């Protein structure tokens, strides 16, 4: 990602 | 080119420990969280939890808090799943899958079989009689699975390998292969029956009666 | 946990027709963010799952437009228009909104194709098996449709029922047919006291049974 990590940072 | 390649099948007895690996290639490992999912024929898919590959922190679903551990080796783009004090019920296919807002890439799956029963290798029997059908009957083995190939995998078309059935006589399965009649017995046809559990493979060439 | 209930359990659909598979969650799967992390996966026999739809209705890269998803809150439906042979498999819904993430039990998509008569082949016991004291007669009934078939074994003309083991393959991803193995296992002692072993199959493709036999 782009993002992710279980729903954002 | 993005792939999650998992370690091979394991057979353990209750109380033992096993460690499964899931190696990512084609992308930066630390950019996607990695989940572990358990699949069994009588319960379906169960999400076990996941591990944040950047922070290294694992999250376990309640049914997997205890005997299970997720870890990483980022230099090798690998996620590990260790299961301690194995139970019969841990018998399943385990998948790692990466997740951003969905599981776009799933691992190849690792089947773990846990049994206290005596391993018994397969008796493999040849099945000989424009197209001709041949086969192999595989009996008396335990536990599952057995892998069947024809000509070490080079004969893949026209093959039917049947699901195993467990009975008093333990597991039985069969496989048929159909080839042009004019090519047998002139171009040999051999079934290879592999049973990882017993560290045995039997190759039976089918010949005319 | 959020229970995911799928319907139908089995879904036979003719090639070209549309198939609709649904999933109902025990509670709302709208994530705190307002997004709904709901996906549809397809798993073929002996294969890893493949993503089809994410965030309820978004087709994942590479997914045919024949696949579409809709719904909201607790009820969702995957629609597959113009069903093709390779669509065969088990479809699963999944929610990634509430921990623990959970999957539906799966819906098996059965493809309805043109009836096909089975190709039947019978095989006698191998010498290796006879040496061990057993005697299995095997009958393969291959590439037929519909799946519905009855196999009867006869020994010297008399119906025999004990000692029969049947097994069926999953539908074929290429030709959408089914295949079946029926094995009659006797002891060598009993096998050697009889002459004719017959496998006969009743299938709608034939007014009368398809008969294959082996004589000792």
């Amino acid at each position: 990602x782009x993002g992710x990590x279980x729903x954002x940072x | 080119q993005i792939q999650l390649v998992q370690s091979g099948p394991e057979l353990k007895t209750p109380g033992e420990t096993v460690r499964i690996s899931c190696k990512a290639s084609g992308y930066t490992f630390t950019t996607y969280g990695m989940s572990w999912v358990k699949q069994t024929p009588g319960k379906g898919f169960k999400w076990m939890g996941w591990i944040n590959t950047y922070s290294g922190v694992p999250t376990y679903a309640d049914d997997f808090k205890g005997r299970f551990a997720f870890s990483l080796e980022t230099s090798a783009s690998t996620a590990y799943l260790q299961i301690n004090n194995l139970k019969n019920e841990d018998t399943a296919t385990y998948f790692c899958a990466r997740r951003s807002w969905y599981f776009d890439v799933w691992g190849t799956g690792t089947t773990v079989t846990v049994s206290s029963a005596k391993t018994t290798p397969p008796s493999v029997y040849p099945l000989a009689p424009s197209m001709v059908t041949l086969g192999c009957l595989v009996k008396g083995y335990f536990p599952e699975p057995v892998t069947v190939t024809w000509n070490s995998g080079s004969l893949s078309s026209g093959v039917h390998t049947f699901p195993a059935v467990l009975q008093s006589d333990l597991y039985t399965l069969s496989s048929s292969v159909t080839v042009p009649s004019s090519t047998w017995p002139s171009q040999t046809v051999t079934c290879n029956v592999a049973h990882p559990a017993s560290s045995t493979k039997v190759d039976k060439k089918i010949v005319p009666r | 946990d959020v229970l995911m209930t799928q319907t139908p359990l089995s879904l036979p659909v003719s090639l070209g027709d549309q198939a609709s598979i649904s999933c109902k969650s025990s509670q709302s799967i709208v994530h705190s963010s307002g997004n709904t992390y709901f996906e549809w996966y397809l798993q073929k026999p002996g294969q890893s799952p493949k993503l089809l739809i994410y965030k309820v209705s978004n087709r994942f890269s590479g997914v045919p437009d024949r696949f579409s998803g809709s719904g909201s809150g607790t009820d969702f439906t995957l629609k597959i228009s113009r069903v093709e042979a390779e669509d065969l498999g088990v479809y699963y819904c999944f929610q990634g909104s509430h921990i623990p993430f959970t999957f539906g039990s799966g819906t098996k998509l059965e493809i309805k194709r043109a009836d096909a008569a089975p190709t039947v082949s019978i095989f006698p016991p191998s010498s290796e098996q006879l040496t061990s004291g057993g005697a299995s007669v095997v009958c393969f009934l291959n590439n037929f449709y519909p799946k519905d078939i009855n196999v009867k074994w006869k020994i010297d003309g008399s119906e025999r029922q004990n000692g029969v083991l049947n097994s069926w393959t999953d539908q074929d991803s290429k030709d959408s047919t089914y295949s079946m193995s029926s094995t009659l296992t006797l002891t060598k002692d009993e096998y050697e006291r009889h002459n004719s072993y017959t496998c006969e199959a009743t299938h709608k493709t034939s007014t009368s049974p398809i008969v294959k036999s082996f004589n000792r």
